[PDB]
């Protein structure tokens, strides 16, 4: 999960209202390209790769349906909310599968940086960070918990496949370390962090690197 | 004698029960010899335990079938025979099964025989002695340390005869038949379950005669192969009917009945005595068998019930309850499966087999361990052949800590072709059975990897000789070619290189786990021509 | 090109339309790969079902070649195999009678036990080339008790089955061959052409049957005008001790050659010697670690041989899978030899074959092997399959694979494939991305081991500390020195180390 | 097993004897006669000298029969070339049958 830079508020979300409009009458294609520059066509929770796909309320519309056009609210998930089979992540999980949860004890990715509370081990287990208590932990705890980050089997491989490939490229870089001059070292490791931008699952992959 | 004395009272258990045969200081031998069956310990986990624990040491076999001589250590709590040829690792669970034949014939019957081998299926063809020998030894705690017992049969027209020795385990059997009738004690259970298991179910069930309600039903057909899922269906609505019905209401009935004719033939109805005569008799047979019953110290039909419930639905993931209902003048069993409530016969084939053991096995520990809080906590031996058949994954990977957790003090044996059950049982559980072309083998390995908490990928290429990936698919070499052409061109993409590249993005796609290992090739193979170029 | 249509007008009246309808039926051409291909194939469409078992409602898109349907326990693989083989057994019973009758739903099992409106539908529609696009059947069933009875919808079934039989009547012509093959396979007058429909649907692919017709075929097989063979009888009646013998292997022949010159066009069949060839080809081809099979009777017995890995064995000698694999490819061979008199390759046959659980006693090197050929031996059958295994997934395309999601409640409309390629795949990957399995069990402690490990480590700066020194102990303890796991752990620690130094290098 | 020598003493008391055991017995005794390759290349001569005096009296009709015959019996000599008991066995007992029972030649 990563820290996001949210900026403009598209026009669109200008001309409807809550209460006299519903989410169902907006053009969803107006929305997506903001979105699709916030968060690169990853997830905003997981970091998959965006192919199923939808726009997600943090806050959800049953619960607060003041917060439905408002830009701040909005988030592209992973899953596909029409289709006849069964998504168990994420936006979808959230809504269905999580059942009851206090909505301020979750992480908002472009509020605060996800990197103060979770950790990404390289056994691809997400994890509490190292030194939490209290409303941070519970934090921490929910948000895993929530959007169910190691209960889904295909995310809990994908993303452990994905660090697996790269610890022998870890590895080796570490040891050169010690031959080589600290300032083309550095070029090195910033080669490397700058070429995981276009992967799948980069906080994860970041934690094996840095 | 003094001698046998001093044995008993050091703990022997033959020399105690020879003491109590001879004198019938009887009462305290037998006691001494029903505390060493008894006598046990609740461990920390709060799973009773027998101080003396019963269980099949080894297993030898001479000119058998396609053994010429074969020996096998067996583990006191799982053993679980691996290999291609299948038709050799039933042939040990069947060498078991006609042993523990012997237990089972001489704790029903002073002087039962259990089975023996064949002289013309048994007897390895090219033996040059023409006899064969099974030869187990038994544990039974430290007062018995070893119970040997040898099935022989020599060929027709042999100059001597190979007879079997059985002794011992008839004297074992003995002692649980003779202070069991004296006073009620828990019995081991045996059973064997082969493929025959799965078999379809007979829905129309056949009317209670009242076998299934005598305790030693438990050992009817227990070595047979198939379990006895109709028994289980008869006993368990059986056990229905008696907790939905009073106990000795019938006798209430009766007793008023008795009450109303004795009335009749006291006020000058000479007539209907006969009928008084044999209602008094029905009255003494009710009163009898509710005393033997008394007498038998047996469960309550309600806990029994509850008990069999709960192990099915904690051993069958699938199966959440399990219920007799009374429609259309007619009992059906019913289980809510997946969250449905759906008959027996409309479990898939798969749920139906596996519950069918469960029940069969549960059914006859609950008969045979009246004594204990939990009766699927006794003593006994389980062999089961295939027991990945018809099981998905997910099942496979919860099965063996399933059975363990739910019958903690079996004995079991098992064969197995799946690395996912292996996946959860220790290296030392496990035996190799590789032979030769001849069918013949010495002894049965143990594996050298670890096989408890590994990977399924690591089980089929280091235990079962199976590669992660099928090497008749081209696609399966793609990666492995990729990484040579990178190592032939000094570590940068060549036309060559670069066409399987595309090649691998276009078939297992760009997020698929062989890309990401072609661009941590390409990257790491940078990295090192980039380390070469500044050294140079 | 409608055939129906052409049917009609033959019935009616009239060599022209008969033609026509034979052509559209025997009409093909051999491809670049050198195999006949029908210019009309005959295969299943889609099946839906309607409140049927489980489903209350289910639809269900086939591949023309090869469908491989995957789930848990329970999810119903085996319902959509028994839909499909009762649809199937209205073609069979009306290929074999005018007006034959095939399978019914059951009123008590078939139904779903919580379905409102108490009836369930199963509803195929099958292709026979571009002259009949559909051909829709409907199987119904209410329950018992209800007072309005639904009527199940068989006409086109029986109207196509019609023509084949008609058709075939007149002039010999090749049959599609129908057959399931479920996990029941596994429990322990002449010949003539129709005998191939006979248990097709239940029943079939069973060793004994196998054997019992191998060894007599051979026998027969062990040693061409009727005119001629008189004359040769009569000749060698006249010399008849030595010879006597050879008469009786003529006279045989003399008989048989009458026979199948006195059958009828309808029953007309291949020889004995051609089959039995076409069906050891069969097996050898099919069937993994086979290459050769026969018959031998020198020790007093008769006994079927094989060459498995090189090494000539009894048959008996062969595992319970491989032989249970066997009886099935035999018994489809055999089936589709005398159904398709007139092809070159027999085995080029039209048909639909369903198989329950493939993978079926087969140990994993075998599971790895047994689609691969399938395919290649019977190209132009329509396989509907189920199977539990990641390693027979991994030898075909996710375009055959349909799978049912792990919380599906049967209320779900489709199935699909999986977004992942298995064809080549890891079975490791197959497990998690397809089969909702972990790699490791994560009921076993020591599963978490090295996760628990690399906290410690992270919680102490990168130094191994007392606690995690003990786990490491533990983990080389259980493990091994030389594991996967423990080299990884060692990975961990190294990296860790270098990247504490590199942080107090600040 | 009905070729063991000890399965003659099977069933010897029980009044009814085992005509079944003859028959599968006999069964067997002829597949092991005809297999051995010299009795079938015997029989094979035997037929081939057979059919050569029947083509040599005039009837040629026979010839392309013979021609099939001396290539079977070709390939048999080619085959691996080695008295059987199992032959005798059989010739003792059909004797014995034909001798005693009138009916039976
Ligand atoms: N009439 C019915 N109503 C509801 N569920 C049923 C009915 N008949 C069977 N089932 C359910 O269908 C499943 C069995 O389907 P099956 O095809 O045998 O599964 P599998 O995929 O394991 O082969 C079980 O979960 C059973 O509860
Ligand atoms: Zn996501």
């Amino acid at each position: 999960m990563r820290e996001l830079a949210r900026l403009e508020r598209p026009e669109i979300l200008d001309q409807y209202i809550a209460g006299q409009n519903d989410w169902m009458e907006i053009d969803q294609s107006a929305v997506w390209p903001k979105l699709t520059e916030m968060q690169g066509g990853f997830c905003a929770y997981c970091e998959c790769r965006l192919n199923r796909c939808h726009i997600e309320h943090f806050r959800p519309r049953g619960k607060f349906p003041a917060l439905t056009f408002i830009w701040n609210n909005l988030f592209g998930s992973c899953g596909d909310s029409r289709k006849s089979g069964g998504w168990s992540r994420c936006g979808i999980y959230k809504d269905n599968g999580a059942g009851a949860y206090n909505a301020d004890d979750l992480i908002k990715p472009d509020e605060e940086n996800p990197d103060d509370y979770l950790l990404f081990l390289t056994t691809g287990e997400v994890v509490p960070a190292i030194g939490l208590t209290g409303r941070a932990l519970k934090k921490a705890q929910e948000t895993i918990r929530v959007f169910n980050l190691n209960g889904d089997i295909k995310l809990f491989g994908s993303r452990r496949t994905a660090v697996q490939a790269i610890m022998p490229n870890v590895e080796y870089l570490y040891t050169l370390l010690e031959e080589f001059d600290e300032d083309d070292w550095n070029e090195m490791l910033r080669d490397e962090l700058e070429k995981i931008e276009s992967d799948e699952y980069k906080t994860a992959l970041k934690h094996a690197w840095t | 004698t003094k001698q046998y004395e001093r044995k008993a009272k050091g703990g022997n258990l033959l020399s105690a029960f020879e003491l109590y045969q001879r004198n019938s200081l009887v009462g305290e031998w037998f006691e001494m010899c029903r505390d060493y069956i008894q006598d046990g310990h609740v461990d920390e986990s709060g799973i009773f335990r027998p101080d003396n624990a019963f269980y099949l040491r080894r297993l030898t076999l001479k000119d058998f079938r396609r053994f010429s001589l074969l020996e096998i250590k067996l583990e006191e709590d799982l053993t679980v025979i691996i290999g291609n040829n299948g038709k050799g690792k039933t042939s040990i669970l069947y060498a078991i099964a006609k042993t523990l034949s012997w237990f089972v014939a001489n704790i029903l019957k002073e002087g039962g025989s259990g089975q023996r081998l064949s002289e013309m299926t048994d007897i390895k063809n090219d033996a040059e002695d023409r006899y064969s020998d099974v030869s187990s030894t038994f544990f039974f705690g430290k007062g018995l340390k070893s119970v040997p017992i040898r099935l022989s049969r020599s060929a027709l027209g042999t100059a001597e005869r190979r007879d079997s020795e059985v002794k011992p385990a008839k004297d074992l059997a003995d002692i649980w038949r003779v202070i069991n009738e004296v006073n009620t004690i828990n019995l081991p259970t045996f059973a064997l379950y082969n493929v025959e298991r799965s078999q379809p179910f007979n829905r129309n069930i056949k009317d209670n005669t009242g076998r299934r309600e005598e305790r030693f039903d438990a050992y009817s057909q227990t070595l047979g192969g198939a379990g006895r899922f109709d028994h289980f269906v008869e006993w368990y609505i059986y056990l229905h009917k008696r907790t939905v019905s009073d106990i000795s209401s019938s006798i209430k009935e009766l007793e008023q009945q008795v009450n109303d004719l004795q009335r009749t033939v006291d006020g000058g109805m000479v007539s209907v005595k006969s009928l008084l005569e044999q209602m008094k008799f029905k009255l003494s047979e009710a009163i009898e068998r509710n005393d033997a019953a008394v007498s038998s110290r047996v469960l309550t039909e309600s806990v029994q019930k509850s008990i069999v419930e709960k192990a099915i639905c904690s051993v069958v993931p699938s199966i959440s309850n399990i219920w007799v209902e009374m429609i259309t003048g007619s009992d059906l069993v019913k289980v809510t499966n997946d969250g449905h409530d759906v008959t027996i016969d409309q479990l898939s084939d798969g749920q139906r087999v596996f519950l069918s053991l469960v029940a069969d096995l549960a059914r006859r520990m609950v008969m045979l361990n009246p004594l204990l809080e939990n009766p699927l906590e006794g003593r006994g031996i389980v062999l089961i052949d295939e027991i990945e058949l018809h099981l998905h994954p997910k099942w496979q990977q919860e099965v063996i800590l399933n059975l363990r957790s739910a019958f903690p003090n079996i004995q079991f044996i098992i064969t197995t072709h799946s690395p996912i059950v292996l996946s959860t049982i220790e290296k030392r559980c496990i035996r190799e059975f590789e032979p030769n072309d001849d069918g013949d083998q010495s002894f049965l390995d143990s594996p050298d990897m670890q096989t408890k908490g590994s990977e399924n990928a690591q089980i089929l290429e280091q235990v079962m000789n199976v590669h992660s990936t099928p090497p008749g698919i081209a696609e399966s070499h793609w990666l492995g070619n990729f990484e040579l052409l990178l190592l032939d061109n000094s570590g940068e993409l060549d036309n060559h290189s670069q066409v399987l590249y595309d090649q691998i993005k276009a078939h297992f796609g760009i997020d698929s786990i062989e890309l990401k290992k072609a661009d941590s090739l390409i990257r790491i193979n940078k990295m090192k021509n980039k380390l070469n170029k500044i050294r140079a």
